């Protein structure tokens, strides 16, 4: 058994000033005239809100703002505390204490560091209490110029902070988010096409470019944003979506087919009416859509007219077919760097159909030159089967195959215009990275069985109609093999782990290896795949909506400049703001703060409960008087 | 093993008369065995990294059912 | 930046025997100091596992 | 064990805070305290 | 400041509240709502308040 | 009546109130409440449910 154990005026005073006890109370004092701990005797009064008990005991602080009491605050003010305040995220007493000039740190040296040698965990929290202070919606609507700037900029600022404080992640993470939200709530006070243009136009559409800089992916999906920018796509062509799906299609194949003319008509006559038909940004997707599709067309023809005394030719020439190839190229290729010139490596290098369009770039250009170059120096006429393996021939063919795959790969971006393809082709762009840890896992797995198959088998293939046990020779060899075998669909035989004269051992202990890599691999490696991709992606489905929108705004986006107009192989052929904005912003802010109020403010049982608090007042008085 | 088949054999044979339980034979299949085992090891050092580590450690929670 | 990281990481790796006999000849030096951080033994470990596994390949290429 | 006393004697004392207040987000009998006022204000009367 | 969009009319908050006896009341004095177009409507007022401010219209 | 008892002594405010040093009472505590689902078949949820209770208390405790 175990024995637990715990390891009068004052008390008249206290208990009196508890509950609702005010002339007393002055009796008290007037006996003390003739600190208390359960507190400065204080407090108590302070909680409850009994301003006229606490005015004649006054007659603390930051424990009246943790009760948002505004009435103790201001008497206890006319009897940091604003880092306090904006935690509480509330305007009344924010607004009443900045009223008195107020400064506050920037967070980041070599002092700071010494402080840190002392004491890191008061450090650390100290950073994180200002941040979580400059992060209030209510404390930036009253002290800064441009709200949805200032949250732009802190949002991204948040983020960064998130990945060096690897320990305080989750609070850093959350107040990005906050921030994010709150300039998505501004703009959806916007009523009509004049205010709405008024802000995603203002310079420091400047600001719709800057949300997609700063991965604003919550103001973008908002239908204030959404059809501002369906109005600026369709331009002109407004009646386009007044007409019906049998009338829409025969709009955009008939501006395709003649693709080359209107190219031509803003060449020659920018300013007619069929020369202003690219400026509008639908038309120029269209354009250029086409524009690759006989890029397309070109290199399915290039077999077809290829002649066939030419296949046992060394040092053929460049045909007809073939110069034009080289004016989409370069024109592809000029495109490239006037795109990475105004913006940039990181923003141009960020994006995947960008990194496609740099290989296939330059494997059409090493192709080239080594057909050039292949016909001023091999030109003898021979039959194919005697060349060299390595032929300068053989290898232009080669990378002319290979580049020709991540043409036709570059058609992935072209479905997110859709409303039912666009979904679903992001929804598995995101799912890629999970296939990426796997990879690293089963690839140590291949080079561990590689190791000893290797060595039982070398010191006494697989494409080959009789496959023989020559496979495990190599490295290079046994790798190939154990490729294969993942599929599960029959690719290699069990003949195949068999010595070739005898080995009676050394051939079963060689086939359980296999056995064991196959369970590994194709049961247990498989099946923990499928089962991640089966959770990850319910999470990934909850925001495909959202992730959609932002994807395919960004690449609207890259249309509405005009620096790019004309398609690939033509392409190659030579403070009156500011008050308006003001006006617009303060119209914003006190419409959210009078929504934001209903929002939260709906029960109202502190209205009936102040009533009943003030029923309770007059009850004491009564008896009291 | 290796030891054991140096000790008792002098001469030298061709590898096709030789017995199925011969030593070297074994001894071999063991050494690849061994190199195989050996290299399945690296697995554990993939808890000190915040991509791998999480796998690994769902993975092995996985291997009771 | 991880390139950098990855960059000291295969440095210090290339070096683990010579910091292996200078902590052996004298612990007081500072190089044989250098060894005793939990993660430049770490990495140490490592690349003598490294090591051994890659004249384990070597074998079985006979 | 005199300096782990004393750094656990105020490790329980914020921990007892901490999960009223965190109850409090049930809190709402204020008013029913409020009646214990008037019965106080009738026991000070008789 | 107003709180309302300016095209709010007493009958078409009263139907937004769905308050059967405010609908009721109101409904009793023989209110109006002004009728909508076809999804499709290709007219004059409809093409000069879709350019004129659409966000507006379609509110 | 042993059910009684062992959610009598996994309670925070017990262990707070009249232990020498709540941590280790409540590490020793609750892998000794762990240990007897193993044995106590039928009763398995509540003396893992105290377990957990008695985990969360010591890193509440640590957390301040
Ligand atoms: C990355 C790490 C992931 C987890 C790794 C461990 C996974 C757990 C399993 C390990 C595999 C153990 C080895 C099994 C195969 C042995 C080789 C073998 O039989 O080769 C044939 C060899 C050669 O013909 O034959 C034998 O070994 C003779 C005995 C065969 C008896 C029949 C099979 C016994 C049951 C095996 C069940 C395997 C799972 C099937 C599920 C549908
Ligand atoms: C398939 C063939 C090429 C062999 C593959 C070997 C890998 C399975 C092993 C060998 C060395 C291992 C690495 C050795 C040391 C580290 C550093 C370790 O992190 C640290 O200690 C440093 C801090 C950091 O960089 O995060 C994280 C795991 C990692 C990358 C290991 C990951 C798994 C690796 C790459
Ligand atoms: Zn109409």
């Amino acid at each position: 058994v175990m024995a637990l154990k715990d390891v009068l005026n004052e008390k008249l005073f206290l208990l009196a000033c508890d509950k609702g006890d005010y002339y007393m109370v002055k009796k008290i004092l007037e006996e003390n005239s003739s600190n208390c701990v359960d507190r400065n005797a204080v407090t108590i009064t302070i909680e409850n809100e009994n301003l006229d008990i606490l005015q004649l005991l006054l007659d603390a602080l930051l424990v009246a703002i943790d009760s948002e009491v505004v009435g103790a605050v201001d008497i206890l003010l006319n009897h940091a505390p604003v880092i306090l305040a904006a935690h509480r995220n509330n305007y009344e007493i924010l607004t009443m204490l900045l009223k008195q000039d107020v400064s506050l740190p920037k967070p980041h040296c070599t002092l700071c560091s010494a402080k840190n040698k002392k004491d890191s965990l008061r450090h650390s929290r100290f950073r994180l209490d200002i941040y979580r202070c400059l992060a209030s919606p209510a404390l930036i609507m009253l002290t800064e110029e441009d709200p949805i700037l200032r949250a732009f900029e802190l949002s991204a600022d948040l983020k960064e902070l998130s990945l060096v404080e690897v320990e305080f992640r989750n609070d850093y993470e959350e107040l990005a988010r906050q921030c994010k939200m709150f300039a998505k709530d501004l703009l959806a006070q916007a009523r009509n096409s004049r205010e709405l243009e008024v802000i995603l136009n203002h310079t420091s559409l400047s600001r719709l470019k800057l949300a997609i800089k700063y991965n604003q992916k919550e103001f973008v999906s908002q239908s204030n944003c959404q059809q501002f920018l369906n109005t600026v796509w369709f331009g002109q062509m407004s009646g386009y979506r007044r007409k019906p799906t049998c009338k829409k299609i025969m709009t955009v194949l008939t501006v395709g087919i003649f693709w080359p003319v209107l190219s031509l008509c803003y060449l020659i006559a920018p300013k007619s009416q069929f020369g202003r038909i690219i400026h509008t940004p639908f038309m120029k997707f269209i354009i250029h859509g086409a524009s690759y599709f006989t890029f397309l067309l070109l290199l399915n023809l290039y077999s077809l007219v290829y002649n066939e005394d030419k296949k046992n030719t060394m040092g053929p020439a460049l045909e007809r077919i073939d110069y034009l190839l080289i004016l989409w190229i370069i024109g592809m290729i000029w495109s490239d760097i006037k795109r990475l010139w105004y913006e940039g490596l990181e923003d141009f290098l960020e994006e995947s159909r960008n990194q496609l369009s740099f290989v296939m770039n330059s494997l059409y250009l090493a192709t080239f030159a080594l057909k050039v170059v292949a016909h001023n120096k091999f030109h003898d006429f021979a039959d194919r089967k005697d060349w060299d393996a390595f032929h300068p021939t053989l290898v232009a063919e080669g990378l002319f195959a290979f580049a020709n795959v991540l043409s036709y790969l570059r058609l992935f971006f072209m479905y997110t215009t859709s409303s039912i393809l666009g979904p679903l082709q992001i929804s598995m762009g995101q799912m890629l990275q999970d296939f990426g840890k796997f990879l690293g896992m089963f690839l140590l797995v291949l080079f561990s069985f590689t190791i000893g198959l290797t060595q039982l088998y070398d010191k006494g293939g697989i494409f080959c109609e009789q496959q023989s046990n020559d496979t495990f020779h190599s490295f290079i060899g046994t790798c190939f093999a154990l490729f294969w075998y993942i599929f599960s669909l029959a690719h290699v035989a069990i003949f195949v782990t068999r010595f070739s004269y005898g080995e009676e051992l050394q051939s079963f202990v060689g086939a359980v290896i296999v056995g064991t890599y196959n369970v590994v691999v194709v049961i247990v490696l498989t099946k923990l795949l499928v089962a991640m991709l089966h959770k990850s992606f319910q999470l990934i489905a909850n925001h495909e909506d959202k992730e959609w929108k932002f994807a395919r705004a960004k690449l609207w986006l890259s249309y509405f400049d005009d620096k790019c107009t004309l398609p690939p192989p033509f392409n190659i052929i030579p403070q009156k703001r500011d008050e308006n904005y003001q006006k617009v912003m303060c119209c914003l802010v006190h419409r959210y703060l009078t929504s934001m109020r209903q929002k939260m403010q709906s029960t109202d049982q502190a209205t009936v409960e102040n009533l009943n608090e003030l029923r309770q007042d007059l009850s004491k008085f009564r008896n009291e008087i | 093993l290796k030891i054991v088949a140096y000790v008792k054999y002098n001469g030298s044979r061709p590898r096709e008369e030789w017995e199925m339980w011969h030593p070297t034979l074994i001894a071999e299949a063991l050494f690849a065995i061994s190199n195989i085992l050996s290299s399945l090891r690296l697995i554990s050092l993939f808890t000190a990294n915040s991509h791998l580590g999480p796998l690994q450690i769902s993975l092995g929670r996985m291997l009771l059912d | 930046h991880w390139v950098v990281k990855l960059l000291t990481c295969m440095t210090i790796g290339f070096l683990f025997p010579m910091l292996s006999i200078a902590y052996l000849i004298s612990p007081r030096s500072n190089l044989g100091l250098f060894i005793k951080k939990p993660f430049i033994k770490f990495i140490c470990h490592t690349a003598s596992y490294l090591t051994f596994l890659f004249m384990l390949l070597l074998a079985s290429q006979h | 064990n005199q300096h782990y006393q004393e750094v656990i004697r105020n490790l329980v004392k914020r921990y007892v805070a901490a999960m009223i207040r965190n109850s409090k987000t049930h809190e709402g009998l204020t008013e029913e305290n409020f009646k214990e006022l008037k019965q106080d204000i009738s026991s000070f009367r008789y | 400041f107003s709180e309302f969009t300016p095209d709010i009319t007493p009958i078409m908050l009263a139907a937004h509240t769905n308050n059967y006896e405010i609908i009721k009341l109101l409904v009793q004095k023989r209110v109006t709502i002004p009728r909508p177009h076809q999804i499709r409507c290709n007219c004059v007022e409809c093409v000069s308040s879709s350019e004129v401010d659409s966000l507006r219209h379609s509110r | 009546s042993r059910l009684n008892i062992y959610k009598a002594l996994a309670s925070p405010s017990l262990i707070a109130l009249s232990s020498e040093d709540p941590i280790l009472t409540a590490f020793r505590l609750g892998w000794e409440l762990k240990e007897l689902s193993k044995v106590e078949n039928e009763f398995k949820a509540e003396y893992e449910e105290l377990s957990q209770q008695c985990k969360l208390f010591a890193k509440d405790l640590l957390d301040q």
